[PDB]
């Protein structure tokens, strides 16, 4: 499976662009797709989400009207209509794949990313611990998160997601719905918490376990992320 | 009320329901048929010819699609089953019709064909399932009666006192003896059909040759009658 | 205008509506129940049947007040809004019923005469769509009196409702009534049942007795509709065939007698439908017997 | 030489007669009945275009696969009535479905003579045919998973077979029946399994060896369903002679017969409860019956189906029983 | 021939008393009396079918 996305570059303020995400290697029509951006040196932010069947389209409040999301399931491409590009719109935009059913694993695959540079209330806040944890290889670490509202639901599901971002490529999913290891994640990773305070533990680190650890809530829209924690 | 994720899950269920409605529309417009017959019975020729002019080693059921006057038909002939039938025949209690093809030129295996027909007709699950019986190989029967080497009264004693029914319709002009023989065979099968019908299902006789091109139209007309009877029952008309 | 009298029309309509209530209430309820069972079995017909029962049931609920309106020598003492709503239901439910019988007959034609075809039209969803359309069209086409004078109260011991003697616009309303609420649906019913019988003729599977039975049933349906609704429209077109040379308002001999006796005789279709569409069929009686086993 | 077989059969009958001292009725007589059991419809799962033959729960007790003759496998979320998956089958005439214990696979089979195994957890979002098992010369009447890699199939040809899903060859072919095998229930430990055929007989098989360990004959007609008592030393059957029967592997006899004069239809599905105190049977008289296994009295009736119950299943933790009928509906009873 | 060998192999086995079989089945039944939701209706706050 792969998600290749393109259509970005230097754009003047007040202009418009159409970001496109070409998908291949999976059944596009049955997946919901998200656009996630992150500022040049900051954490990830959710831009939009389009559902399978296009019957549900959500946007962030910061881009509530300027941005428009669309998909072409036959031609297998995801589009983002951006208008009136202000200066908070300088970011790398990510294409994410999400499918929803009992036992599903949302946000499992993340596209490479498009860089787009522009020249010169009642939302859930997620706060990380100190964004620096220098740890020697072979030890154990306990990155932590805090949520304003209890992510536990009457269903019995707590909607906390853990992502890892190498210094290089796009983020990859590690823990979904607070305790479930994604397809391909080593058994070292383990997640736990109590509804508001969360902890992700890596049992015995390796040299490839370095990066920035982001959390995410899926309890209610919009999807807020958190600052992220760096490991060195 | 329910989380982001459940809502999405519900959406999935609704999309699945939409595809199922489409499948329901296609399923309702397609009429299903079961093809039955013996080894000497020429059902292989009928299925091959219907596949030709219209529209994997131990496989058990063969699917044969065909279309007559913009109406879709699915015809199934079982390939790799044993002699026993009383189990897998229960699956076909919702077919439009059962096409029973019989070799009318045997005279010796034809009592076994009568027994098979009485087994099909009186099945507890095949009630309300009509039977289009194809009295196949009429040309062989005609040539066999003309030749005179093999008799028919010898295997069926009652043939002597049988007289040709007045509603007989030998169209092209054929010897009276072949008409008498074929209507005797038809009358034996129809006697089995009429003995215990109770009116919930009918038997539609047809005289067939395996090469004839009219078999699809025969099935279409009989199926039209069957569906007409069911819809009469459904719309509180009888 | 000109005063007319109802010497026995204070007697026959009330004593007839009391039988209509006391019989057509439970029978139409049972027809509704059987229709619902049919709808539970993916049947495109019951959705019409339900509506028919409803088209009748509301009608029954209107009747008591008109009973009090009748036995009092045509004197309404229950208010104008009651006049508007209740007279509207009373005068419109019969046309709604006729339209639903037409729809049932067309469904039967499409099921019998042209089987193997028009599968989309024989769905529950299409029948709900056409049911909504007929309710909208009937309730909107007959809503002319809802935008006119409510009750034409008078001095000769008569306080009226949805009728004024004599008479304008009610004449053309009456012509539309007769021509596009009786003759057209009846023409469709008769033609559809003729088509059904023409198809049944060629049924090999149907023995001779069942064809005769179907013919008797179809003729009974057409005849009972015609007998219940024909005097009303004959006298209505006769009265509307005058008002459209001289004012000549002199029909006292044929105003209350004709009209009131005929509406009383028209109400009997509200008790005909449950019998003819539920209680004559064996399966519907089986469903009703299952219901009455419980209670 | 046939006289030797007759003498050996007489010897087996005599040994069974000698080993019998008391019946289950006498011994259970001093135990109270469950009384009247009222189970109600909690959820109705609509969506099948044709009649339902098979249904298998998931080991997670929430998911549920069903098979319909329209050619569709549907996975249900029993708690919410949602449709997780809809698998279009290559052959419409399915008569068996299984749900893998791991939850990764579902199997199906029917008049095609193939057991098709489906992959529910793929990198792509769809469910695909993992591979097709061929080799039976008759319709496949039941299929049960031992693990992700082994499946047991029963066929109209007398053979029951054991397959390796990796490279699909009949590793062990179990033979010895004379009629069409209809039902197939694995032991709770997955070392033995029972097969009910049309010779009115049932056999316990040893999977590792491939030999008919025991053979039970007590029925007057063909056997339609079979299931293990949770303990693993007893099993129950259903036959078209309107009776159920409970056999004990160690005692090698029949313990108690579940029959009534009023009922004259055949049993189409048999499933025990978690503790075995309730034996649930599906019938052709439009309805499902709940039996007290120890006292052999009709404890309850599950009657909400307008056609015959073709499938019946009780979840691993016993919260619900599912039943699907020829009316294209599943009902989740509690 | 093979039928005789199969029947002989099936016969030469050990059978316990049937009263012991009945006792074992009742023992299993009474052991899991509480964890059987259909026998003992759980209160309507643990069932997901409320």
């Amino acid at each position: 499976v792969q998600l290749v996305e393109s259509g970005g570059g230097l754009v003047q303020p007040g202009g418009s662009r159409k970001l496109s995400c070409s998908a291949s290697g999976f059944a596009f029509s049955s997946f919901g797709m998200h656009w996630v951006r992150q500022a040049p040196e900051k954490g990830l932010e959710w831009v939009a989400y389009i559902s399978s069947g296009s019957g549900t389209i959500y946007y962030a409040d910061t881009v509530k009207g300027r941005f428009t999301i669309s998909r072409d399931d036959p031609k297998n491409t995801l589009f983002l209509q951006m208008t009136s590009l202000r200066s908070e719109d300088t970011a790398m935009y990510y294409c994410v794949r999400s499918i929803y059913y009992y036992g599903s694993s949302p946000f499992d695959f993340w596209g490479q990313g498009t860089t787009l540079t522009v020249s010169a209330s009642a939302d859930i806040v997620m706060t990380q611990a100190t964004s620096s944890v220098p740890v020697t290889p072979g030890e154990s670490v306990s990155i932590s998160c805090r949520s304003s509202k209890s992510l536990l639901h009457s269903n019995g599901n707590t909607y906390l997601y853990w992502f890892l971002q190498r210094p290089g490529q796009s983020p990859q999913l590690l823990i979904y719905r607070m305790s479930n290891l994604a397809s391909g994640v080593p058994d070292r990773f383990s997640g736990s918490g109590s509804g508001t305070a969360f902890t992700l533990t890596i049992s015995r680190l390796e040299a490839e376990d370095v990066g920035v650890y982001y959390c995410m809530q899926h309890l209610e829209y919009p999807l807020t992320f958190g600052a992220g924690t760096k490991l060195e | 009320t329910l989380s982001a994720e459940d809502k999405a899950a519900v959406e999935r269920s609704k999309m699945i329901e939409k595809q199922l409605q489409k499948d329901k529309q296609v399923y309702r417009a397609t009429h299903r048929l079961l093809l039955l017959g013996a080894d000497n019975s020429g059902k292989s020729t009928i299925v091959k010819q219907m596949r030709i002019y219209h529209v994997v080693k131990t496989s058990g059921i063969f699917e044969t699609k065909f279309q007559v006057d913009k109406v879709n038909f699915h015809m199934f002939d079982v390939g790799a089953q044993r002699d026993e039938r009383r189990k897998w025949i229960q699956c076909f209690n919702d077919v439009t019709a059962i096409i029973f093809v019989v070799d009318s030129s045997d005279y010796n295996r034809l009592q076994e064909a009568l027994n098979d027909f009485k087994s099909i007709w009186n099945n507890r699950w095949l009630r309300t399932i009509s039977v289009i019986l194809f009295l196949n190989k009429q040309d062989l029967l005609a040539e066999k009666v003309l030749a005179g080497k093999s008799k028919i009264e010898d295997y069926f004693p009652e043939f002597a006192r049988y007289t040709t029914p007045e509603d007989a319709t030998p169209e092209p002009g054929e010897d009276p003896r072949v008409t008498r023989a074929k209507y005797f065979i038809r009358d034996e099968f129809l006697r089995i059909s009429t003995a215990s019908g109770d009116g919930r299902h009918y038997c539609y006789p047809h005289f067939t040759c395996s090469v004839d091109t009219e078999n699809a139209r025969r099935i279409f007309n009989d199926c039209r009658d069957i569906i007409q009877r069911m819809h009469l029952r459904q719309y509180e008309l009888l | 205008g000109c005063h007319v009298d109802s010497r026995v029309d204070h007697l026959f309509p009330p004593s007839l509506y009391i039988f209509v209530i006391g019989v057509g209430l439970p029978t139409n309820c049972l027809a509704l129940w059987a229709a619902y069972r049919q709808v539970q079995q993916r049947n495109e017909l019951g959705v019409y049947l339900m509506n028919l029962s409803i088209a009748d049931l509301l009608y029954i609920c209107t009747l008591p007040l008109w009973v009090d309106y009748f036995l009092h020598h045509d004197n309404w003492i229950h208010g104008p809004g009651s006049c508007k709503l209740f007279g509207f239901i009373f005068y419109t439910n019969i046309y709604i019923s006729i339209a639903f019988l037409c729809c049932i007959s067309v469904d039967r034609y499409l099921a019998v005469a042209h089987p193997l075809r028009f599968a989309r039209l024989r769905r529950v969803k299409t029948a709900v769509a056409v049911s909504s359309v007929v309710w909208a069209t009937e309730l909107g086409a007959n809503s002319a009196p809802l935008f006119h004078d409510e009750l034409f109260r008078d001095r000769y011991n008569h306080t009226f409702c949805f009728e004024k003697f004599p008479m304008g616009w009610v004449a053309w309303m009456n012509l539309y009534r007769v021509f596009v609420g009786f003759l057209f649906p009846w023409a469709l019913m008769l033609l559809s049942y003729r088509g059904i019988l023409r198809a049944v003729r060629g049924s090999v599977s149907t023995e001779r007795q069942e064809k005769a039975k179907i013919k008797r049933l179809a003729l009974s349906l057409i005849a009972i509709v015609l007998v219940c609704f024909a005097p009303y429209h004959v006298l209505l077109l006769s009265r509307s065939a005058i008002y459209l040379r001289p004012w000549d308002c002199g029909f006292e001999e044929r105003v209350f007698s004709a009209y009131h006796s005929s509406l009383a005789f028209t109400s009997l279709n509200c008790v005909a439908d449950p019998i003819l569409y539920c209680l004559v069929n064996e399966g519907a009686r089986s469903d009703v017997a299952k219901a009455l086993h419980n209670l | 030489l046939r006289q030797e077989a007759e003498q050996l059969k007489n010897q087996i009958r005599d040994a069974r007669k000698a080993c019998a001292d008391a019946t289950l009725s006498q011994i259970t007589n001093n135990i109270d009945p469950v009384g009247r059991i009222q189970m109600r419809t909690r959820r109705t799962l609509r969506g099948h275009l044709a009649k339902i033959y098979a249904m298998h729960w998931g080991t997670d007790s929430r998911l549920l696969v069903s098979a319909s003759q329209d050619g569709k496998l549907i996975i249900w979320d029993s708690y919410t009535t949602n449709k997780v998956h809809a698998i279009p089958l290559r052959s419409s005439w399915v008569m068996t479905c299984a749900y893998a214990p791991s939850g990764n696979y579902v199997a199906c089979g029917g008049l095609d003579n193939i057991c098709s195994i489906y992959n529910l957890k793929t990198r792509e979002g769809n469910v695909r045919v993992s591979r097709e098992l061929a080799g039976h010369t008759g319709y496949l009447s039941c299929c049960r998973f031992l693990d992700d890699n082994q499946i047991v199939t029963s066929s109209g040809d007398t053979t029951c077979a054991l397959w390796d899903i990796e490279t699909g060859q009949q590793t062990t072919t179990f033979t010895g029946h004379t009629g069409d095998v209809m039902s197939l229930s694995l032991a709770p430990d997955t070392r033995l399994f029972v097969s009910g055929a049309c010779d009115a007989s049932a056999k316990l098989w040893d999977v590792r060896e491939g030999m008919c360990r025991q053979t039970f004959t007590g029925h007057e007609s063909d056997i339609n369903a079979i299931c293990f008592f949770p303990n693993g030393n007893a099993f129950a059957t259903g036959s078209d002679d309107a009776t159920c029967r409970l056999f004990d592997l160690r005692a090698d006899q029949e313990l108690m017969t579940y029959s009534h004069d009023n009922i004259i239809c055949g049993i189409t599905s048999v499933s025990f409860s978690k503790s075995g105190r309730l034996l649930l049977a599906g019938y052709d008289d439009f309805n499902c019956n709940v039996w007290d296994a120890l006292k052999a009295d009709r404890a309850g009736v599950l009657a909400g189906h307008d056609n015959r119950v073709s499938c019946l299943g009780v979840t691993d933790d016993g919260m619900a029983v599912a039943t699907g009928s020829w009316d294209s509906f599943l009902k989740i009873w509690n | 021939r093979k039928l005789v060998e199969q029947l002989k192999m099936e016969a030469n086995i050990d059978r316990i008393k049937v009263s012991k079989a009945a006792a074992d089945l009742m023992a299993y039944c009474e052991a899991h009396a509480k964890e059987d939701p259909l026998l003992t209706p759980v209160p309507a706050s643990e069932n997901p079918f409320r």
